[PDB]
Parts: C-alpha cells; sequence; structure tokens
C-alpha cells in the first residue's frame, strides 16, 4: 500500500480492502473471487437474456449485451442475422456458470487453506508463488505467464474463426475467414494512413490478420518476460509498490476502455448492425455522449448505445482512479488539500 | 445622453440622463474626497462640525 | 517575485502561485500544465463545435471558432466555403486531446515526483536544465531553443501551405500556393507604402513568402541566442527577476494580440468571408470595439466579430498586466495606494 | 457595549478620526473656487430656463420635445 | 521645498514638491504629454466611427476632423471627404506617440533617478543636469526645443509646397501652392499692414495660402537661427541682464533681470495665453486657414472658447506665478 510515513495504519471498513495488501494468499483469493464474479456475470446474464428473448422484436431493440456478442461469433445465427437455434447460447452460459463455480471454489480454498502469507506455508511449492511488492524479477515472470494466456486466447479466436467460421455482415452470413498476415497493412493501420483507419476496419480478413499478429506478439512477450529480468532503467523510472502497479494497470485499462467505447459506436463490421444496431455519433456537450442516431421513440436505445456509453464512463473513471493511485504511490497525501484556504503551501512530494 | 448645450433645455429629456450621469460622477468624486479628507480648523470651528445640529440646519436649508 | 526587502513572504490563497516562483521544478510543471490546458481547449472545442454544427446555415453566423480556422487550412471544405465532411475535424481534435493528456501528465509528474529544485536533483541531466532568475546567459539559450521551435512551426505552416495547399478566397478553393517572395516587397509592407498596407494583403503568395522570411528570422535568432551571450549593456538596461521577464513577455503578447485583433477585424484575404464573415469596422465610444458591417440581428455575430473583439481585450489587459508587473519589478509598492490616503 | 461583528466592521468609519481636523485653512481655498463655479452653473441654468439666455438652436419650451 | 509661502506641503499643491526633482519633473511632463496626445487620436477615431458621407462636416459636430481635412487628408475636389482611413491612421499614430510618452513618464517617475544632481558623474545623464538658477543650463533646453518646433514648421511648409500640398480655399481643391517670399509683405501683417490696407486682426487677414506658407517658411528659418543662437552661446546678455522690471521686490523699476522657477513658469504661461488669444482672432476671422467648407461659417463660439482660455492663462496663471516668483526673489 502507501502508508505515508507512519506504518501500521488503521483502515476503516469502507477502505477495508487495503488490509490484505501484504497477505499473498489472501491476495490470490480475492482476485480468483473477482474473476469468478466476472464469468458468473457472463453466464447468468446470458440466461437472463435468453429468458425474455423475442424473435419478433429486432435483437438490438430489446435490452441485450450478450445475445449480440454471441450471435456475432457464430453460435446459432442464420443468414441475415437470424437467431435460428437458441440452444448454443444456453450451452455457453452454462459453461460460464460452471467455470464460475470452479473459480469461486478456488477462491474460498485459498482464503481458508493456510497462512495469510504465502512465504510461511509449509507446502514448499506454494512458496514458489510468494511474491513481493519490490522484486521486479518475479513480477516480470508473472507478467510473462499472463501474457502467455492472453496470446493463447487470441490464438484460440483465430482458430475458431478459421474453422467454425464467424459472422460477416458484409458477406451476410456465418463464414470461415482466412487469417491474413501483412505486416505492412498492420503498420498502415498503426499509422492510420488515409486508406486504413483503425476504427473503420472493413474486412474481417484484416481483423483476423491483426489478431494473429497480436497473438504472436503476446506469446513472444510472455516468453521474453519469463526469461528476462527487467532492465535497470525500469527500476529507475517506475516505483516498486503495489499501489504503483495498480496505477499502471488502471491507466492501461482506462485507455482500453475508451478505445473499446469508441470502437462500438463507429465500426460496423466487428459490431454488425443487425445485432447491435445502427452506428452512433459522438457528441460533446458538457461531457461526451453517444447519440443513438435513431428515433428512440418506441424503440428505447440500441445495445450499442448502452455498451458505448457505459464503457466511456468506465474508461474515464478508470483514468481518474489511475490518477488517484499514481498520486498516492508517488507520495502525495491528499490531506494537505485541507490547507488550501490558509497561508500554508498546498504541496508535498 | 448628449453633452451638447441643448441638453440644458429643461423640456428636452436628454438633459436628465446627461445630468444624472455627470452629476452622479461628481458626487462619487465628492464622496471619495470627503471619505478621506479632513476638515479645516477654521471651518471646523466656524460651522461647529462636531455638533449634529449644524448638519440638521444645513440639510433643512437644502431640502 | 518582488518581495520588497522582506523575506519569508506570506501569500494568501487568492495570490497563491507566487509561492512557487523560487522553485524551478514546480515552475516547469506549472507551465506544462498551462500549455496542456491550451491544447485541451483546442481539441475539446473542435469537438464541441462539430457537435453543434448544421451543414445548412452559413458557417460564420453559427457560433464557431475552430471549424472555420480548420477549414481555412483545408480539411473539409472543397469549394464555395462549405464544409462537406466532418471527420478530419474529429481526428484533429482527438490528437489535440491526446497531446493535452501527455502534457498534463508531464505537469503532474513535475509536481509530485520531479525535483522541486532542478539543481538539487541527483540525475545531473536535470541539473543541466536548472536556471536562475538573474542569469541572462542561460536564459539566452532557453530563449534560443524556444525561438527554434517557433521558427520550425512557422516553416512547417509555410510548407504545408505550399505543398498541400490552403484555402484561397480569390481562387475559391483549396490551392497549392507558390511563395511570391521579394525583400523589397516586404520592406514596402513594413513601411506601409501606399500600395502595400500590411493589414490588407491581397495575395496569399505574399503571405507565405512572408512566412518563409519569418521562419528564417526565427531560426537565425534561435541559433544566435543559443550561441551568443547577451551583451554587457543589457545588464544596465533590463532588470533581473522573474517578474521583469514576465513584464517583457506580457508587453510582447499585448503587441502581438493587438496586431492579431486588428488583422481579424480588417483583413478579408486571410479570413475569407464565407468562413469568418464580413469585415468589421473599428468603433470608439468609452471603450473600443469592432462592429459588424452587415446586420447582426437574425445572425447573432460572426466568427470574425468574436475573435477580434475577444483578442482586443486580451491584448488590453495583457498590457495592463505588463504595466503592473513592470512597476512591481521596479520596486514600487502598491501598498502605497491605501497608505497615502491614510496620511494625506 | 455589545461587540458585534458589524460593529467591528464599521467602527473605523464611525469614530477612528473623530474630532480630528487639519489646522489653518487647508483645502478651504480650493472649495472657494468650486462654489464660484457652481454659482455660475446654476445661474446659467436659471437664465436658460428664464429665456434671458437663448442658446443657439435651443428653444426652451414645449417645442423642444420634438423627436420623441 | 524651495518655497515658503504658507502652504507648501499641502497635498492639493503637491506638484510643487517636484520643483527641484529633475527626474520626477521630466516624468510628469512626459505623462502629461501622453494625455495631450491620447485625446486627439481617441477623439479622431470616435469621430470617424460616426462620420456620415452625405452630410457635411460642419453639420456633424466634429471638432478634430475639420483640422485634418484642412490639410488635404481624405478629401478631393470640391472639399468633400472621400476616404476616412487616413484620419484613422492619424488617430492610431497619436496613440503610438501617447504610449511612448507614457512609457517614458513611468520610467522617469519610478525607475529613473529622482534628482539628476544624483546622476553618476557623466553617465550620459549628467549632461541633462539643469538648475533653476544657472542660465547656461536652461539655454540649451530652450535651443533644442526651438530646434524641434522649427523643424516641425519647416516640415509643414515643405509638405505644403512640394508634397501633396494643402486644401487651398480659392483654388477649391488640394494643391502644391507656390509660396510667397516677400519678407516685408509677410512681416507687415504683424502690424495689420495687409495689402488691402490696414486691418484690425493682425496675421489673420491673409487671403491666400501663399502668404501663410511663406510666413511658415520665415518662422521656421527664424526659429532655427534662434535655436543656433541659444544652443551655441548659453551666456546671459545685456538684454536679459540689465533690463527694467517693476516689482515690489524693490519698489519701483530695477535693472536686475531676476531669474527663478516660478518666473520661468510665469513667462511660459503668459506666452501660452497670448497664443490662445491670437488663435482666437485667427479662427474668428482668418478663413483661409479655416475653410468654412469644413469648420462652418459662424465660428464665434470657438473663438470665445479660445479667448477665455487665453485670458485664464495670460492673466490668471501669468500674474499668479509672476507675483510668486518676484516675491521669492527675496532670497
Ligand atoms: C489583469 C492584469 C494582469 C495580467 C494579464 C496578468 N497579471 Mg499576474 N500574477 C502572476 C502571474 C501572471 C502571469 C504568468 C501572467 C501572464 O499571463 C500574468 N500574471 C498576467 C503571479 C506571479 C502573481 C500571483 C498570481 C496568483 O496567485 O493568481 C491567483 C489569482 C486569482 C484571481 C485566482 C482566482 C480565479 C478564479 C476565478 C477563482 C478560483 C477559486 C476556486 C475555484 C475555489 C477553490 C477550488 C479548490 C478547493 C479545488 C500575479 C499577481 C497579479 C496581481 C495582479 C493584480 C495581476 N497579476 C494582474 C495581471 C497580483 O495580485 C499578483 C501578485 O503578484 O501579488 C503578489
Ligand atoms: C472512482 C475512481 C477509482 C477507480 C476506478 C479505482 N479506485 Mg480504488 N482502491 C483500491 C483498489 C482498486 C482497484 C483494484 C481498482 C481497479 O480495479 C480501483 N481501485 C479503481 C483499494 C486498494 C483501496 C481501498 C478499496 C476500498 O475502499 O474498498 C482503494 C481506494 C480508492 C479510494 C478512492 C477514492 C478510489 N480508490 C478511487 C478509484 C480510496 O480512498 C481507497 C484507498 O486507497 O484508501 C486508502
Ligand atoms: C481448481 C480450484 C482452484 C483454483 C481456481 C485455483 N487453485 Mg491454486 N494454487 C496456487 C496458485 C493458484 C493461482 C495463481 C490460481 C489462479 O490462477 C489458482 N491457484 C486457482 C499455488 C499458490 C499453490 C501451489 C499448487 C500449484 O500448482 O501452484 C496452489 C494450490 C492449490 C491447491 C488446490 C487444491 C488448488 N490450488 C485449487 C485451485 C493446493 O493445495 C495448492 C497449495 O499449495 O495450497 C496451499
Ligand atoms: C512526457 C511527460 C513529460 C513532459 C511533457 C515533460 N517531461 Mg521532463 N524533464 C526535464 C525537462 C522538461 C522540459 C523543459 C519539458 C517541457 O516540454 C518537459 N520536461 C516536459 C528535465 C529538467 C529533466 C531531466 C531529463 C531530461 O530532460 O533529459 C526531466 C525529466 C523528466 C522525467 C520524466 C519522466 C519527464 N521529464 C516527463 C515529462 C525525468 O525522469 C526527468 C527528471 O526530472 O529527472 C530528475
Ligand atoms: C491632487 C493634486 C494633484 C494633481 C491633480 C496632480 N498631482 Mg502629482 N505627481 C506626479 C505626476 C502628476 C501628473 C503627471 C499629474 C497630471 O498630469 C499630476 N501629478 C497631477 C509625479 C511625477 C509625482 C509622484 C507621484 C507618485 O509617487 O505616485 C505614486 C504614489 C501614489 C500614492 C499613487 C497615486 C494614486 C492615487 C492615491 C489614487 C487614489 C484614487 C482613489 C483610490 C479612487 C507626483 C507627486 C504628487 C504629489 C502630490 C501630493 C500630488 N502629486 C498631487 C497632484 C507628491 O507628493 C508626488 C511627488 O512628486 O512627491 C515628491
Ligand atoms: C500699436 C502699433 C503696433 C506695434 C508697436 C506693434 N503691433 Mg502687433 N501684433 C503681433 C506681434 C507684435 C510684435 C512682436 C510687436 C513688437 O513689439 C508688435 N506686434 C508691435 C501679433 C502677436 C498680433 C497678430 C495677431 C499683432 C497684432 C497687431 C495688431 C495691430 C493693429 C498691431 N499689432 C499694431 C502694433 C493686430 O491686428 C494684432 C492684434 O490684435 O494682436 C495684438
Ligand atoms: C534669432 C531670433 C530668435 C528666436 C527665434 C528666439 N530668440 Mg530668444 N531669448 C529667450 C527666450 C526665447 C524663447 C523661449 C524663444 C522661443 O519661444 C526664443 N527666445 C526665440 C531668453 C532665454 C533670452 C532672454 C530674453 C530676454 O528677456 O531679454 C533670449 C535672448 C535672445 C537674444 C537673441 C538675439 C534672441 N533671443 C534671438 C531669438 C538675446 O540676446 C537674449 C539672451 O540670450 O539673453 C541672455
Ligand atoms: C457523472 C456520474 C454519472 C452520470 C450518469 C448520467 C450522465 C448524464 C448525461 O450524460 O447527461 C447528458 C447531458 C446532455 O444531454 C444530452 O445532450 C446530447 C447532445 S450534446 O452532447 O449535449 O451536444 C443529446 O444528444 C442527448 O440526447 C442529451 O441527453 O449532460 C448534461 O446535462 C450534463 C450536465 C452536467 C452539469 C454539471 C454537473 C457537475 C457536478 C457533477
Ligand atoms: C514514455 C514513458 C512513459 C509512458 C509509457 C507509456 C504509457 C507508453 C504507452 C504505450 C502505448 C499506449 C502503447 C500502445 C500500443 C498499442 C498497440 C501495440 C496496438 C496494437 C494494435 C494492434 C496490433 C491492432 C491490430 C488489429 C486489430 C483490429 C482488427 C484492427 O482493425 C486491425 C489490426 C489487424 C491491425 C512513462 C510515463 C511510463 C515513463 C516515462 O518516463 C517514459
Ligand atoms: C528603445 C527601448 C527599448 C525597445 C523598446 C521596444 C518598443 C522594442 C520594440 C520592438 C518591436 C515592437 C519590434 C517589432 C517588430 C515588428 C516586426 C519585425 C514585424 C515583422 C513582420 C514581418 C517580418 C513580416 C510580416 C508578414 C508576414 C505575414 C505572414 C504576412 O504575409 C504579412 C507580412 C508580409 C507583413 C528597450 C526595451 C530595448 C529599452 C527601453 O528602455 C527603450
Ligand atoms: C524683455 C522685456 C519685457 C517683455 C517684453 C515683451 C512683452 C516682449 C514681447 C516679445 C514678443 C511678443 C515677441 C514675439 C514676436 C513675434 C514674432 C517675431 C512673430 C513673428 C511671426 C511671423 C513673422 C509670422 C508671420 C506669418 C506667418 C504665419 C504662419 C501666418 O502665415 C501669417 C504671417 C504671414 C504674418 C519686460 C516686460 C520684462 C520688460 C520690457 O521692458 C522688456
Amino acid at each position: 500500500m502507501q502508508t505515508y510515513g507512519n506504518q501500521n495504519v488503521e483502515y476503516g471498513w469502507w477502505s477495508g480492502n487495503s488490509r490484505f495488501t501484504d497477505f499473498s494468499a489472501q491476495f490470490l483469493a480475492a482476485h480468483i473471487g473477482q474473476i469468478a464474479s466476472m464469468t458468473f456475470f457472463a453466464g447468468s446474464i446470458t440466461l437472463f437474456e435468453l429468458s425474455r428473448y423475442n424473435p419478433d422484436i429486432p435483437l438490438y431493440a430489446q435490452g441485450f449485451v450478450c445475445l449480440p456478442q454471441l450471435s456475432r461469433v457464430g453460435f446459432g445465427v442464420g443468414a441475415g442475422g437470424a437467431v435460428v437455434d437458441t440452444y448454443p447460447f444456453f450451452a455457453v452460459g452454462m459453461i460460464h456458470l460452471f467455470a464460475a463455480a470452479v473459480f469461486g471454489s478456488g477462491a474460498i480454498f485459498h482464503i481458508l487453506t493456510g497462512p495469510k502469507v504465502l512465504a510461511d506455508s509449509d507446502s514448499a511449492a506454494s512458496q514458489r508463488f510468494h511474491f513481493e511488492w519490490d522484486d521486479f524479477e518475479t513480477q516480470g515472470r508473472i507478467l510473462g505467464h499472463h501474457l502467455l494466456f492472453l496470446g493463447s486466447g487470441a490464438l484460440l479466436f483465430v482458430v475458431w474463426a478459421a474453422t467454425h467460421g464467424i459472422y460477416d455482415p458484409n458477406v451476410g452470413e456465418v463464414r470461415a475467414v482466412s487469417p491474413g498476415f501483412d505486416i505492412v497493412r498492420i503498420f498502415k493501420y498503426g499509422w492510420a494512413t488515409p486508406g486504413f483507419n483503425p476504427f473503420f476496419v472493413d474486412n474481417l480478413e484484416d481483423v483476423m490478420g491483426g489478431h494473429l499478429f497480436i497473438a504472436l506478439i503476446d506469446i513472444a512477450g510472455g516468453i521474453y518476460h519469463i526469461l528476462v529480468k527487467p532492465w535497470p532503467y525500469t527500476e529507475r523510472i517506475f516505483t516498486k509498490s503495489g499501489e504503483a502497479l495498480l496505477g499502471y494497470a488502471l491507466g492501461g485499462l482506462g485507455l482500453m476502455g475508451l478505445v473499446a467505447a469508441y470502437f462500438c459506436s463507429v465500426n460496423d463490421v466487428v459490431f454488425p448492425v443487425e445485432f447491435f444496431g445502427p452506428v452512433l455519433q459522438p457528441n460533446l456537450g458538457f461531457l461526451p455522449n453517444f447519440a443513438d442516431t435513431l428515433d428512440v421513440s418506441a424503440s428505447g436505445h440500441t445495445s450499442r448505445f448502452w455498451i458505448a456509453n457505459f464503457h466511456y464512463f468506465w474508461g474515464f473513471y478508470c483514468i481518474q482512479g489511475h490518477l488517484f493511485h499514481a498520486l498516492r504511490a508517488s507520495g502525495f497525501d491528499f490531506r494537505v488539500l485541507t490547507k488550501f484556504f490558509t497561508t500554508e503551501t498546498v504541496e508535498l512530494g | 445622453p448628449d453633452w451638447r448645450p441643448f441638453a440644458f433645455d429643461p423640456y428636452n429629456p436628454t438633459g436628465l440622463v446627461t445630468h444624472h450621469i455627470s452629476a452622479g460622477i461628481a458626487l462619487i468624486i465628492g464622496g471619495i474626497f470627503h471619505t478621506v479628507s479632513r476638515p479645516s480648523e477654521r471651518l471646523y470651528n466656524a460651522l461647529s462640525m462636531g455638533n449634529v445640529e449644524t448638519v440638521l440646519s444645513s440639510s433643512v436649508a437644502f431640502v | 517575485m518582488q518581495t520588497y526587502g522582506q523575506t519569508d513572504v506570506e501569500y494568501g490563497w487568492w495570490s497563491g502561485n507566487s509561492r512557487f516562483s523560487d522553485y524551478s521544478g514546480q515552475f516547469l510543471a506549472a507551465h506544462n500544465g498551462q500549455i496542456a490546458s491550451m491544447c485541451f481547449w483546442a481539441g475539446s472545442f473542435t469537438l464541441f463545435e462539430v457537435s453543434r454544427f448544421n451543414p445548412d446555415l452559413p458557417v460564420y453566423q453559427q457560433n464557431l471558432v475552430c471549424i472555420p480556422q480548420l477549414a481555412r487550412a483545408g480539411w473539409g471544405v472543397a469549394a464555395g466555403g462549405a464544409v462537406v465532411d466532418t471527420y478530419p475535424y474529429f481526428a484533429i481534435a482527438m490528437i489535440h486531446l491526446v497531446a493535452a493528456a501527455i502534457l498534463g501528465a508531464g505537469a503532474l509528474y513535475g509536481v509530485t515526483k520531479g525535483p522541486k529544485v532542478l539543481a538539487d536533483s541527483e540525475f545531473s541531466g536535470a541539473q543541466r536544465f536548472h536556471f536562475e532568475w538573474d542569469d541572462f546567459e542561460t536564459q539566452g539559450r532557453i530563449l534560443g531553443h524556444h525561438l527554434l521551435f517557433l521558427g520550425a512551426a512557422c516553416l512547417l505552416f509555410a510548407t504545408w501551405a505550399c505543398t498541400h495547399g490552403v484555402y484561397d478566397p480569390v481562387a475559391g478553393e483549396v490551392r497549392a500556393i507558390s511563395p511570391s517572395l521579394n525583400l523589397v516587397r516586404f520592406f514596402k509592407y513594413g513601411w506601409a507604402t501606399p500600395g502595400f498596407n500590411p493589414y490588407f494583403v491581397n495575395n496569399l503568395e505574399d503571405v507565405i513568402g512572408g512566412h518563409f522570411f519569418v521562419s528564417s528570422l526565427y531560426i537565425a535568432g534561435g541559433i544566435w541566442h543559443i550561441l551568443v551571450k547577451p551583451w554587457p549593456y543589457t545588464d544596465k538596461i533590463f532588470v533581473k527577476s522573474g517578474e521583469a521577464l514576465l513584464a517583457y513577455a506580457l508587453a510582447g503578447l499585448a503587441f502581438a494580440g493587438f496586431n492579431a485583433a486588428y488583422f481579424c477585424s480588417v483583413n478579408d484575404v486571410v479570413f475569407p468571408v464565407e468562413l469568418f464573415g464580413p469585415v468589421l469596422e473599428a468603433k470608439l465610444n468609452v471603450t473600443p470595439y469592432f462592429a459588424e458591417t452587415l446586420d447582426a440581428s437574425d445572425g447573432g455575430h460572426t466568427t470574425r466579430f468574436w475573435i477580434s473583439n475577444f483578442h482586443y481585450y486580451w491584448a488590453f489587459y495583457c498590457l495592463q498586466g505588463h504595466l503592473f508587473h513592470a512597476l512591481r519589478s521596479y520596486g514600487f509598492d502598491f501598498r502605497r495606494i491605501p497608505r497615502a490616503l491614510a496620511s494625506l | 457595549p455589545k461587540q458585534t461583528w458589524w460593529g467591528d466592521v464599521l467602527k473605523g468609519n464611525n469614530n477612528s478620526e473623530a474630532g480630528k481636523f487639519v489646522p489653518g485653512w487647508g483645502t478651504t481655498p480650493v472649495m472657494a473656487g468650486f462654489v464660484v463655479m457652481i454659482t455660475l452653473l446654476l445661474l446659467i441654468m436659471l437664465q436658460v430656463y428664464n429665456h434671458t439666455i437663448v442658446l443657439d438652436g435651443v428653444d426652451a419650451g414645449w417645442t423642444s420635445l420634438g423627436g420623441f | 521645498t524651495s518655497v515658503l509661502s504658507n502652504f507648501e506641503n499641502e497635498w492639493w499643491a503637491g506638484n510643487v514638491r517636484m520643483t527641484d526633482l529633475s527626474g520626477m519633473l521630466l516624468g510628469a511632463h512626459l505623462c502629461h504629454a501622453a494625455l495631450m496626445s491620447v485625446v486627439p487620436g481617441a477623439f479622431i477615431v470616435q469621430e470617424v466611427a460616426r462620420y456620415q458621407p452625405g452630410v457635411s462636416l460642419p453639420d456633424q459636430g466634429m471638432i478634430f476632423m475639420p483640422h485634418l481635412a484642412a490639410l488635404g487628408v481624405g478629401v478631393g475636389a470640391g472639399g468633400e471627404i472621400v476616404d476616412t482611413y487616413p484620419f484613422f491612421v492619424i488617430g492610431v499614430l497619436h496613440f503610438f506617440i501617447a504610449a511612448v510618452c507614457c512609457a517614458a513618464g513611468l520610467f522617469h517617475t519610478f525607475r529613473g533617478e529622482t534628482d539628476l544632481n544624483d546622476a553618476p558623474d557623466d553617465s550620459y545623464a549628467a549632461a541633462f543636469r539643469y538648475e533653476w538658477d544657472d542660465f547656461e543650463s536652461l539655454s540649451t533646453i530652450v535651443g533644442h526645443h526651438l530646434v524641434f518646433i522649427s523643424v516641425a514648421c519647416l516640415i509643414f511648409a515643405v509638405n505644403a509646397t512640394y508634397g501633396t500640398g494643402m486644401y487651398d480655399i480659392n483654388t477649391d481643391t488640394v494643391h502644391q501652392i507656390s509660396p510667397n517670399l516677400n519678407p516685408i509683405t509677410l512681416i507687415g501683417y504683424l502690424f495689420g499692414f495687409t495689402p488691402d490696407g490696414w486691418s484690425g486682426a493682425g496675421m489673420a487677414a491673409v487671403n491666400n495660402m501663399e502668404d501663410v506658407i511663406g510666413g511658415h517658411f520665415l518662422i521656421g528659418v527664424i526659429d532655427l537661427l534662434g535655436a543656433a543662437f541659444h544652443i551655441l552661446y548659453r551666456k546671459p546678455t545685456p538684454l536679459f541682464t540689465k533690463h527694467p522690471v517693476f516689482s515690489p521686490a524693490n519698489g519701483g523699476w530695477s535693472n536686475v533681470g531676476m531669474l527663478n522657477s516660478e518666473l520661468i513658469l510665469s513667462w511660459s504661461v503668459a506666452s501660452v495665453g497670448f497664443m490662445g488669444i491670437s488663435s482666437s482672432l485667427f479662427i474668428r476671422y482668418c478663413d483661409v486657414a479655416y475653410p468654412p467648407v469644413f469648420h462652418g461659417v459662424d465660428r464665434t463660439g470657438a473663438a470665445t472658447l479660445q479667448l477665455i482660455l487665453g485670458l485664464v492663462w495670460m492673466l490668471g496663471g501669468g500674474l499668479w506665478h509672476g507675483l510668486r516668483g518676484e516675491r521669492l526673489y527675496a532670497a
């Protein structure tokens, strides 16, 4: 944590989650529980949406976030975005619920298994997992393994799109997609030269090639981080503390949330119109909005509207939380703000 | 408001505004001076500025 | 700051910035923050205007300041001064917002983890950048680098105008403009000879030639100041404190702002009518202002009106601040104003 | 003798310099000029109202209301 | 402070406190000139803002435009204002002059040394040391100021004769008029000896631009010669020293030729009042220099205004400061 100066700080229950920042086993338990919550949301919401699905109503008119996402990636969608068979959605949600139960069981296991600290546990092999908030070598290996998992996921997406096929609004029906590979076109999407704009990708072939590239990059980076200790300059720049790593991750997540929010409202290929609804338009009054570009009269809002706005707010407040945690981890205590209207300087490290 | 001499015609309303602007400013200056400047022994003793009755006399005459 | 004689000055929160005047790291941080806010305004109001834009009404009668200027540099206007597409505006605004985020990050760093005093930093690459308010030798090189950036930007604008092309109101479309440049012409403009009033330039070729000349001047000056120390007489002439340099800079900004405001008001080649609107007329009353040649009823006010009127008062109060800080750097105490009356 | 807040604000204006005057004549000479000045001003107005003075193009009567 | 009348240190008289403070006095004069130059430019811009083309200047109530139009600024044949921009340029340039003067006044009031007697011993500024007693010091001041005034008058005349000329009333338009240089004819006006006979208003009965332009050439040359005289000599002569003056300093006429700060101020003030009265006569009668195409025909009000100002300066100020200076000659 931070504990400006004085150690052994006392936290109220409102900020009570900072108590286990030093208990590696409990840290593991909390995060396994959180991942359980995420996958439980996926499965349970899939079923909750299936319960009230109307084939007559267009998919985006009714309030869904999961049926469009499943129908996009194959999974029982006919020609012209028609939900022919509604059983694969049930299967997907059920697998998600089973996974959630597994994760939650692991969470309780670790919360009650042994000592709070993973150094003391006499497993003699769980001690291989005890980490520190100062050592960058172990955290580099951890980063490498997690990048390996992400790259393996991108690879799985590439394979599933190659074999099972995937929906293509330009084609108009589920279709296998050849994995492209053109580093030149990848970099041209990087520059956003006039032909290629990253948020206006038109061919699923380009998307598939980019995903292949991402998988390769993530796997290579994972290997590299597992093998190689961080360089000294990365110790010079970054502080070594838990809240600092939370700050870095929060900044990254806020950026990714904003990117995904903009992606939803604009791209029509990777977010097909028949499932999510017509494209939005970005407005800026006091705060950014996404206008539906459609008469909300007797149609509510398209699912794309909800996804885009929710993730704009998620990204913005992840940025604000990143600022808060980076300010703390660098050394700034906000209590000094109370000295604003006095003659004492409102400033410290 | 117009500061040309015909604003002194009492039947032309453009004078009134021209008055209350200029005279208004004249009072503000006249206020500021008296908010700072002290009286003079000569006048202070002659008019008995320490006695409110002189203020009453002068105000009644003005009214 | 001035701090007449007295040391350990107490500044109320209403005058709070003076506190960090004597720390260099915080100084840098504050100015990174300021330019970040400027860039943020640029991007944010590009987006704001685009969000409140109708491709139907005249551009100038709609309250806009960023779309007309972006159009004047190309980017969305084809012919006749009508904005066709809007996406390049959005892209420019996004880049401005991202740059603002980066600069604000630099500022926030300078506040917290950066050294409060650069000279006291261990890095010793940071000790290079430390400066003192009384040393004109170092401030000369700072000036030189900043002049280099200014001149580079001016040259970039010139080349963009030449190659990509800017709006040409005489031509009525976006044109690539060749520079019509001759030193005799520019001295004619400087002396305001009867055929050449610099506020009434008629051909953008002369504008871009002048920009090439100005970029050359700025680059030359930047190299000169990086290489050449200020002369001894400058110590006799100028004052040595932060407030003094602030006064000089405020004077320069006031001069530039008056020129810009008048330029906007009277010229109609740099500011095409279809974008910014009809030309304005200077009008003095108790205070100066520029008024529309065409009727302002039913059309609010044109972009030209807002730009020129705003910058006139920006320049005027920058001049007033220049006087204030000059007198402060002269050791004149304003506590004399509410003191003299007490004595009388 | 309540020590109110508003009394604290206004006591300096009430009687900080109570009973103080500058010796001699002070500004009294200058005042003289001002009086004479207004003694002309008012006088002029009276005559303008009286039609003793006729300013050029200034018809002191109901006809001057023309323009409203 | 170099005076002990009764009320030297009174705030309403506080300007007398700069009687000897040379630097502050210079700053005060510069700031005052800033005022005097702000007014014309500001009011010219204000006038041009409300100028209407169809109506003539005398019916618009403009009090700075007529004097500019008299010099051919923005007017054409027939004496009608064509273009208004040069008036605006004149106003802007007066703004520039005022800003420079105000900058100088601010410098000398605060940054500059208060008393030039405290200058660092020939630091480009001891050359500007002056004292209200030594004659030599003030002689060079008078000489250089005469240089500037003479150059201005010569410039006016040269412009009139060669470049773009002036609006000649008789020829009805702007012309480079050929000057008249008959010195006896010009200096005759000073006694009223106009060619058409003696006239009551001296110098004001000129009926042609040639007379005025020749007179300006004569005045410029005379003032240049006087500038040379005062700059190059600086020494008192039996004209100033040893001349009769009547004063209660010594009851009855004396040949002392006294010198003092209030006395110099009084002579200057009397001179200004006299110029005011002369200009009163000029605008009353001389309509060559004031074409009624611009200033109107009836001009009694402006002449009366000039008369009042001239009487206030010549009689009031001149007498007040002369009496104070003569009384201060009891030191
Ligand atoms: C208006 C004329 C003027 C100009 C243009 C000008 N200054 Mg100043 N100026 C400075 C910089 C400056 C810069 C960099 C600059 C160039 O652009 C200028 N100035 C320019 C500082 C070094 C120095 C101090 C600057 C300083 O501390 O400024 C702060 C001043 C103000 C009014 C802020 C109030 C503005 C907001 C409406 C209110 C905010 C309330 C808030 C939302 C609520 C709480 C929020 C929180 C809880 C989260 C300075 C001064 C000062 C003055 C004065 C009178 C001026 N100025 C005047 C000017 C000081 O007293 C003062 C001085 O020196 O007195 C000791
Ligand atoms: C610079 C610096 C720092 C900052 C460091 C940071 C935060 C740097 C920021 C780095 C960023 C933002 C990196 C972002 C990288 C983005 C990547 C790599 C994008 C990859 C996207 C791909 C591969 C898209 C792929 C496809 C996917 C999709 C289908 C498209 O249709 C097409 C297609 C196929 C191209 C500090 C502050 C930490 C320390 C400082 O001292 C130094
Ligand atoms: C004398 C003095 C000083 C000086 C004080 C001052 C006032 C210094 C002022 C300096 C100024 C105001 C300099 C201004 C210079 C203006 C310039 C150089 C104009 C340049 C324009 C150029 C180069 C081209 C412009 C175009 C280019 C543009 C693109 C269009 O195509 C039109 C066109 C062709 C006019 C100090 C400060 C040194 C000391 C003081 O105490 C007293
Ligand atoms: C020194 C002295 C004193 C003072 C005496 C006084 C009052 C002396 C007066 C001195 C004066 C008034 C000198 C002024 C002289 C004026 C001159 C020489 C004006 C010349 C102007 C000319 C030649 C211009 C002429 C034209 C030029 C003009 C442009 C017009 O196109 C008209 C036209 C063509 C006439 C006392 C009182 C102290 C004691 C005395 O005994 C002696």
